[PDB]
């Protein structure tokens, strides 16, 4: 019934390209995106929230 | 006589060696 | 076993080595 | 920032003195590393079949959390995989967790940490704040070993093959913190008959050396925060700056050395319930196997004596009579292996085993057709990685001496 | 065999004590 | 007009070099590689051999072989139009005439690329020594390929152009012909790891007695012919190896007359033991130590220990290896070391 | 006073021959090697390799010649024990059992690490590069591989290389028939590394006797290298580069096949539908290999 | 195949390494 | 300079040669249903000179 | 694994992602300027 | 007449003899 990791290992494949081009693009760049876009606390500080989406499985298996 | 030929060919291999380290020829 | 295998070794330590000894004490008094 | 230097081979050699990225880089070895611990430990755990035992299934990783008591019984009787299971997916997760920070410090942090403070900077020459990067690790070293002494002695794990009937998880409650039994392993002869360090037997010997490394770590980590290099250090021992991957690439080459010898002759650390038979393990096996059953149909033809008095097995196997093992030190009397106590003392334990290590010796190709024992993939390749690693210690020892 | 035992080990000490005492002190001069 | 235009034109610039020479080397070349692929590739062996020998049967690249033919064709040259095949290029690929093919056009290109050598140093108005030390593999090719099977029953006793049809070919020299213990063998085995030791030492102390090593380190304009031979000291690499081994050369023209002696000499008197091996004339046994092994039966050397190996090596490999001779050997008459 | 007059003799360049710190040790092995070796190839008691009675006679005196004479391995029963002359009970004990085997090859391995050692350490001392000590390092750990390393995976010291020229064909074709070594591509690179070294030493020899022409010496060295050939400086390295790094892949090839990983079996590669097996070029070879596996029991 | 919506491309890192080879060539 | 007339018609062409069976038929290799014939355990080795080119399409004939 | 069988051939092709990023970087390196 | 046989004599047999070799992977 634990079919919320279903929904969420596309969440991981979508933060596997924030993190690669969402705000280092590749070195020194803050390419309009990092300045005062999603990266601070908006958009970007949810990897924390994803971490919880993936440690919430903790009592899904036990 | 088989194996003294053996060990004398050896000895004067080892005679040669000593005779092209220490008497070499001077340039 | 050969009895003259042993002249075989001998004549092929000494005659080429007797052509060098003597080719090297004859340019040693002439070069 | 290629900016000059190292033409495209020495791309990395670029980070010599970028100690902001360099430092990211590092961490993104390490999640590169426990990436692979999760995903190997996933995939032998995947195709896994719990009756067989797992040196006929090819696995390296699920012998190594077996060994430490995590879902195991008497003898290698698996009872709960999801020990493995999770000590597959907390390496994985933590592999992510350490990964965003191998492309944070790396990619987006800053360049070079020499504009920081105290601490978190370094500048190999200014030897006050190396040797506490190295005694700061050290009591990391130290606080890792003794976390096996904790599982030894705290945490009910480290499963003996040395237990009396077949070889259960047992809780060591005393260690062995004696030093003339401990350092006496390490004045010994490498050669046959007595390991270096290769031949601990018991288990209480394996913690408390670990008690002697965990108080000697930490106790010597606290030593090069407080102090600084010494005399000794520039005369005969000298100093350099890129030359410390050089020392850590030469000491490394000497532990896959021991490590080769360590998983091919020992039966304790690495137990054979998991790994297989060793190389004596099987041909003793064998002829222990060609003993007993010529006992029931058909000093005598098999045992004769040892060159210095002892009753051992014969034939091609009188190489192989230094070998210890479980199933055979209950049948080893006074002088060696006794005749009369095969008849007297044999259960039906010795039988299996033995005749399940005789059918799997070491052999096999690289194409794996034979099979071919795990304990035989991990002694060639580390034996080649650590001819590797000196070749590497005599390249970045020697282009690091010149300056 | 003990005559030829701590004959060989006094050798033995007394050539890698050498080379590790001519090794490191001596090497000016 | 008739000739010097051909002749001017041939020895012109160009990518690639073609002198007189190209006409022979290029398309017996050309033909010998394109003879080799298209065996390996397609070509059995079941008809000569009894073996599946290409990547159509299902082999790998080390188990691909264009096998030499059967022991019923002789010496036959094999040729497409010959008695043997008369034009059907199915039954010629299936007698093994690709591997007379591949031989003769090896022969021939082998020929043709020494006469390169000498038309280049001819060229360039140097002394031709590489195509003196190129007398060395044509001799090994002729002393095997074609003097050790001209020598022996037919074509089928010859090594079958493989990776594993040529080792193959080397335990049948141990097995059958004590191939290791002939002297001419070991001058062989002598001059290829001394050339590959001098190799070695030599590219060792070039790059270590360099005469500009990093400081100081003037590049100076570097041609090609003097295989980079101005840039490191003579009286340096002489210091420290009458210091090590306690001789060294002193000329940088008879060390380099040395590295072109030792291996062609080496490859040159294998050829003669090989060009001795055709006829069986081999070196087989020392002949009292066969009555010191008949005089008493608790004798023992490694070389009696050898000759029981080489015992096992024919009688086992021999029904398979020679399946035109028809060997029905009993498992009690094979030769075991519990027997 | 008398010390110092020992360390300056030691560690002079102007000596005929370079006796180092590591010519200290370098010296009196290599002595002690080379005597017992002249002394077990000469006159020497036969030897069991095996556990059985019947002794292996490998010496000069015992009806041998120089291309069958060997100083015989170490006895089965011994193993990879330490056995040094006070081990023994008595002398002709330890010259039964392979004795001189473990005395020439123990000491031949630690002469040779020191000869290593003494090539760094007058290079260093004569202000050069440190690459031939390197390069000398790929026989040695072949010689490591072969007298160590492989009887420490097999077990037994009576697995090492024979000391004779008959002994090394023994152990190549016991290695081939337990190993397969031929198919094993970590030799394939030896032989490449080999072949390909002799064949660029030949070719590197001719182009440059072909164009030098005069070479002087004042006894300021002159050299006039005849130039211009027809239609970086880095051949040298790559002349060492090529056969080291060969005979090194070889190396640690039998380092690996010590612990039993060993060559390719193309075990029936082809068959055929009607569950009829069709041999290849591996068939004949692995038909081979147990011609000569059999009949070393 | 093996699935038909959870075996999809899976060069995930080989499209998202080269995200930082093709756009940061395209980045300055 | 640019040179894209005709690059894959030649691999189909290559495709075409051995997935029809065209290649066993040319270069005279056996199919793998095809080695033995269908009742004896006999290699078909070519014992004559002469003969040979009639041996092979005597053994052909099994088939 | 376990009652994870949705995303077992996800496991079977795992491990090897690792020793992919050296081909990762032959392509990272490869058009930014070699 | 120039060295585009190069290409006419050392490529065509290739992608021929590739294509073969990719075609002989299917077989059974
Ligand atoms: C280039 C290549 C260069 C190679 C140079 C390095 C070579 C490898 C170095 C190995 C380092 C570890 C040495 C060691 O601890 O090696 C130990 C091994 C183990 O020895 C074996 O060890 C056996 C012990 O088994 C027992 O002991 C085990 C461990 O104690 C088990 O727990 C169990 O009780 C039981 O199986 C016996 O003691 C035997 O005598 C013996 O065969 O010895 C051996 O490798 C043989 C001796 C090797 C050293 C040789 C000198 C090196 C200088
Ligand atoms: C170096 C420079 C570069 C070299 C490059 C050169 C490449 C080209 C060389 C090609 C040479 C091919 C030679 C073919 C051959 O030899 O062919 C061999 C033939 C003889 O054939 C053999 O003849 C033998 C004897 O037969 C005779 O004896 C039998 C007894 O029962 C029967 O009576 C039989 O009918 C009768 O013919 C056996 O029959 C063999 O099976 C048969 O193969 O000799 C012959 O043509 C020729 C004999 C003289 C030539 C000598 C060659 C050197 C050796
Ligand atoms: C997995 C190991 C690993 C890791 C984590 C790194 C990490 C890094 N490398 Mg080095 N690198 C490596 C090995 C590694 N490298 C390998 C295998 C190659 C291909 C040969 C390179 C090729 C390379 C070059 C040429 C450079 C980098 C640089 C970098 C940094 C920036 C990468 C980039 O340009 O855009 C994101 C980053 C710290 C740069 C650097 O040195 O920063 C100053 C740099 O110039 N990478
Ligand atoms: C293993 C290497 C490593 C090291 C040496 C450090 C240590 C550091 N981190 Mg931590 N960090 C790491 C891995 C590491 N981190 C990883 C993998 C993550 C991701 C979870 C983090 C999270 C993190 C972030 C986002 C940042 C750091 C930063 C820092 C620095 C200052 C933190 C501090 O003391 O503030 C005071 C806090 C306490 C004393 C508590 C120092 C470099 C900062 C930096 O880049 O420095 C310039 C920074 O921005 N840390
Ligand atoms: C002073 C506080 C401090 C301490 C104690 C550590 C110790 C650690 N660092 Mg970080 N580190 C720090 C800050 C610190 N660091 C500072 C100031 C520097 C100098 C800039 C570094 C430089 C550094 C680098 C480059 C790396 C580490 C790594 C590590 C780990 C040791 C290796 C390991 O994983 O062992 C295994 C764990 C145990 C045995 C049990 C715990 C551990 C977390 C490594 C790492 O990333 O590990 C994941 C690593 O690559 N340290
Ligand atoms: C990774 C482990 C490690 C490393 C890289 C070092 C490195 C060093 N140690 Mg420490 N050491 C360690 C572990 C280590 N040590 C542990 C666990 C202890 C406790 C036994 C010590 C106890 C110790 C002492 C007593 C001394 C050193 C000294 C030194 C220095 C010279 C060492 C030498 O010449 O070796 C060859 C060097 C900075 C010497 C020094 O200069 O200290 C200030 C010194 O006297 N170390
Ligand atoms: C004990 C574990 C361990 C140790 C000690 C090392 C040590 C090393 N690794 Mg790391 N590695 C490991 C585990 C380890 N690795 C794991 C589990 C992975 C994931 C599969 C990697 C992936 C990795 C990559 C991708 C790279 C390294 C590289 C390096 C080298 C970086 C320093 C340098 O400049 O060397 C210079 C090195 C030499 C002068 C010669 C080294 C010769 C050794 C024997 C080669 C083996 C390297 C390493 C052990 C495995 C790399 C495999 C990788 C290509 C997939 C150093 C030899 C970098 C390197 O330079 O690779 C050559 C590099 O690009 N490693
Ligand atoms: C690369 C990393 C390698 C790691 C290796 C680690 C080794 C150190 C572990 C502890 C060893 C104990 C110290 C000796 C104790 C002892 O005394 O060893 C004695 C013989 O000496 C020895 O064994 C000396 C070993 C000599 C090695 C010769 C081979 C050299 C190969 C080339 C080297 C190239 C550099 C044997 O013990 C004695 O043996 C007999 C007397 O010799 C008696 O029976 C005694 O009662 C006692 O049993
Ligand atoms: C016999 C004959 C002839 C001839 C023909 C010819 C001459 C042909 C040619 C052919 C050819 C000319 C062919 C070619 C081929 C090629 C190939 C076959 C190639 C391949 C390649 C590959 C396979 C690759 C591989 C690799 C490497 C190297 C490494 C990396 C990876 C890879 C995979 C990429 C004629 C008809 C006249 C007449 C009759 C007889
Ligand atoms: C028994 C045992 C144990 C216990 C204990 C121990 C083991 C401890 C350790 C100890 C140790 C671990 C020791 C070590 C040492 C080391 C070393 C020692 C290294 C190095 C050194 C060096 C390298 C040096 C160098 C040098 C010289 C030689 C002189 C001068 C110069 C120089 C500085 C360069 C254990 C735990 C295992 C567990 C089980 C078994
Ligand atoms: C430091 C190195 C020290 C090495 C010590 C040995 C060096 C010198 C060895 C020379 C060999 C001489 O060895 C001697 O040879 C003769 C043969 O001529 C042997 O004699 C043997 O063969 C002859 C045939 O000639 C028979 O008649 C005789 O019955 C038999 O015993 C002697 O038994 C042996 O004592
Ligand atoms: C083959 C070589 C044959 C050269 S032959 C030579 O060639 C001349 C043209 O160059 C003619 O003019 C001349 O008459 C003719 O004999
Ligand atoms: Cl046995």
């Amino acid at each position: 019934m634990t079919i919320l990791f279903q929904l969420a290992l596309a969440a991981l494949v979508i933060l596997s390209f924030v993190m690669v081009i969402g705000v280092p693009v590749a070195y020194a760049s803050p390419q309009d995106w990092d300045r005062s876009k999603q990266l601070i606390f908006l958009g970007s500080g949810l990897w924390i929230a994803l971490v919880l989406v993936v440690g919430v499985l903790n009592f899904f298996v036990v | 006589m088989e194996t003294i030929t053996y060990v004398f060919i050896f000895a004067c291999i080892i005679a040669l060696f000593f005779f092209a380290i220490f008497f070499r020829e001077p340039p | 076993v050969n009895q003259l295998g042993f002249i075989a070794t001998a004549l092929f330590v000494l005659v080429p080595s007797v052509f060098l000894i003597i080719l090297y004490v004859q340019t040693e008094s002439q070069q | 920032q290629e900016s000059s230097g190292f033409a495209w081979w020495a791309g990395n050699a670029r980070l010599i003195n970028l100690s902001g990225k360099l430092l990211g880089a590092h961490v993104a070895h390490a999640g590169l590393i426990v990436f692979w611990a999760g995903a190997m430990t996933l995939f032998e755990l995947a195709h896994f079949i719990p009756e067989k035992p797992m040196y006929e299934q090819g696995l390296i990783l699920i012998p190594h959390i077996a060994t430490l008591g995590w879902g195991v019984g008497p003898g290698g009787e698996v009872v709960d995989t999801f020990p493995f299971f999770v000590v597959g997916v907390v390496h994985l997760i933590s592999s992510a967790v350490l990964g965003f920070g191998g492309v944070y410090h790396a990619i987006r942090g800053p360049e070079t940490l020499e504009e920081y403070s105290s601490f978190f900077g370094y500048d190999w020459k200014d030897k006050n704040k190396m040797t506490t990067i190295l005694g700061f690790h050290l009591i990391v070293l130290g606080i890792g070993a003794l976390l096996l002494v904790a599982k030894a002695m705290f945490f009910g794990g480290l499963y003996d093959t040395w237990a009396p009937g077949g070889g259960d998880v047992r809780v060591i409650t005393n260690p062995t913190l004696d030093p003339r039994v401990i350092f006496g392993y390490l004045l010994k002869s490498p050669f046959g008959g007595e390991g270096w360090i290769v031949s601990v037997n018991n288990l209480e010997d394996v913690v408390g050396g670990h008690i002697w490394i965990g108080l000697i770590c930490i106790a010597g980590g606290i030593w090069h925060i407080l102090t600084t290099p010494f005399g000794w250090a520039r005369r005969a021992f000298i100093w350099s700056g890129e030359a410390y991957l050089s020392y850590s690439l030469g000491a490394l080459s000497m532990m896959g050395f021991i490590a080769t010898c360590f998983v091919w002759f020992n039966n304790t650390v690495y137990p054979s319930e998991f790994y297989g038979p060793t190389g004596p393990e099987a041909s003793q096996a064998q002829a222990m196997t060609f003993l007993i059953r010529d006992q029931k149909l058909g000093l005598g033809k098999y045992l004769m004596r040892s060159p210095t008095g002892e009753i051992i097995f014969g034939g091609e196997t009188m190489r192989f009579w230094d070998f210890r093992g479980p199933w055979l030190e209950p049948l080893r009397g006074p002088n060696g292996l006794d005749l009369n106590k095969i008849k007297n003392d044999i259960q039906p334990w010795q039988e299996r085993r033995a005749a399940e290590y005789m059918t799997h010796a070491p052999l096999g190709s690289l194409n794996s057709v034979g099979f071919v024992s795990p304990r035989s993939w991990l002694a060639t390749s580390h034996f080649v990685l650590a001819f590797f690693f000196l070749v590497g210690h005599l390249w970045h020892a020697g282009r690091a001496r010149a300056a | 065999m003990e005559t030829l035992k701590i004959t060989v080990y006094i050798v033995v000490t007394f050539f890698v004590l050498l080379f590790v005492f001519g090794f490191l002190s001596g090497d000016p001069a | 007009g008739w000739f010097d235009i051909l002749d001017d034109w041939l020895k012109r610039d160009r990518f690639v070099f073609v002198g007189w020479s190209g006409i022979l080397l290029f398309p017996c070349a050309y033909l010998a590689l394109g003879g080799w692929l298209t065996g390996t590739t397609f070509v059995t062996s079941w008809y000569t051999h009894g073996l599946a020998s290409s990547y159509l049967e299902g082999c790998n690249f080390l188990t691909v072989a264009v096998s030499t033919p059967a022991n019923s064709m002789g010496h036959s040259l094999l040729l497409l139009w010959g008695p043997e095949a008369q034009g059907d290029f199915t039954r010629w690929c299936q007698l093994g005439g690709l591997w007379t093919f591949i031989a003769l056009h090896g022969a021939f290109g082998l020929i043709g690329f020494m006469l390169r050598q000498f038309e280049i140093a001819r060229l360039v108005g140097v002394r031709p020594y590489n195509a003196i030390a190129f007398s060395a593999p044509i001799a090994v090719f002729v002393s095997v390929f074609l003097i050790y099977p001209l020598g022996q029953s037919s074509w089928f006793f010859a090594p079958s152009f493989g990776v594993a049809a040529i080792f193959r070919f080397l335990l049948f020299f141990q097995g059958f012909h004590n191939w290791t213990l002939n002297p001419f063998h070991m001058m062989g085995v002598a001059g290829v790891l001394g050339g590959a030791l001098l190799c070695a030492i030599h590219g060792a102390t070039v790059e270590n007695t360099l005469f500009q090593d990093g400081e100081g380190a003037s590049t100076f304009r570097a041609f090609n012919p003097t295989q980079a031979e101005e840039t490191y000291s003579m009286v340096t690499a002489n210091r420290f190896w009458s210091q090590i081994f306690g001789i060294a050369f002193s000329n940088k023209r008879w060390l380099h007359f040395f590295m072109l002696f030792v291996p062609v000499t080496g490859l040159w008197m294998s050829a003669i033991g090989v060009v001795g091996l055709a006829l069986n004339l081999r070196s087989y046994d020392f002949i009292s130590q066969e009555i010191r092994a008949a005089e008493d039966p608790e004798f023992e050397t490694f070389y009696t220990k050898n000759l029981l190996l080489n015992e096992g090596i024919r009688a086992w490999m021999a029904p398979q290896d020679q399946p035109h001779e028809n060997f029905v050997f009993p498992e009690e008459v094979l030769p075991r070391g519990n027997a | 006073n008398l010390w110092e007059r020992f360390c300056n003799w030691v560690t002079s360049t102007d000596n005929r021959l370079y006796v180092g710190w590591f010519g200290v040790i370098m010296i009196p092995t290599l002595l002690a090697a080379t005597i017992c070796f002249v002394i077990a190839f000469i006159a020497a008691p036969p030897v069991d390799i095996d556990g059985i009675r019947e002794p292996v006679s490998g010496s000069l005196l015992y009806g041998n010649n120089i291309i069958t004479g060997a100083v015989v391995p170490s006895s089965n029963a011994i193993g990879l024990h330490f056995y040094p002359i006070w081990e023994a009970a008595s002398l002709d004990e330890w010259l039964y059992n392979g004795g001189p085997y473990q005395l020439i090859i123990f000491h031949f391995l630690l002469g040779a690490s020191c000869y290593m050692g003494r090539q760094w350490e007058l290079s260093y001392r004569l202000g050069m590069r440190p690459w031939i000590c390197v390069a000398y390092s790929a026989p040695l750990a072949s010689a490591f591989a072969v007298f160590l390393i492989y009887p420490i995976g097999q077990g037994s010291f009576s697995d090492g290389m024979p000391l004779g020229i008959s002994g090394t064909f023994n152990f190549m074709i016991v290695f081939q028939a337990e190993h397969n070594i031929l198919m094993h591509p970590f030799h394939q690179l030896g032989v490449a590394g080999v072949f390909g070294g002799a064949l660029f030493c030949a070719m590197h020899g001719s182009l440059v006797t072909s164009s030098l022409i005069r070479e002087t010496t004042e006894t300021n060295i002159v050299a006039a290298h005849g130039y211009f050939g027809r239609l970086s400086r880095s051949l040298h390295f790559f002349l060492a580069a090529w056969r080291v790094v060969g005979v090194w892949f070889a190396a640690l090839g039998i380092s690996t096949m010590a612990f039993n990983l060993n060559g390719f079996n193309f075990n029936h590669s082809v068959i055929d539908a009607k569950g009829n097996v069709i041999n290849t070029w591996a068939d004949i070879i692995n038909r081979a290999n147990l011609g000569m596996e059999v009949m070393h029991e | 195949e093996v699935i038909a919506q959870l075996t999809m491309i899976a060069m995930i890192g080989i499209a998202g390494p080269m995200i930082i080879f093709l756009l940061a060539v395209r980045r300055g | 300079v640019i040179h894209s007339i005709t690059i894959p018609a030649l691999f189909i062409a290559g495709w075409l040669f051995v997935s029809t069976g065209l290649a066993y038929d040319v270069f005279g290799t056996p199919r793998p249903d095809s080695y033995y014939a269908q009742e004896q355990r006999s290699i078909p080795l070519v014992t004559d000179r002469f003969e040979a080119k009639q041996q092979v399409e005597t053994f052909l004939e099994q088939l | 694994p376990e009652a994870y069988a949705i995303f077992d051939p996800l496991v079977d092709v795992l491990p090897v992602i690792p020793v992919l990023f050296l081909a990762l970087a032959f392509v990272w390196q490869a058009a930014v300027g070699f | 007449t120039v060295r585009w046989v190069a290409v006419h004599t050392l490529a065509v047999p290739t992608i021929f003899f590739l294509g073969a070799i990719a075609a002989m992977q299917f077989i059974q």
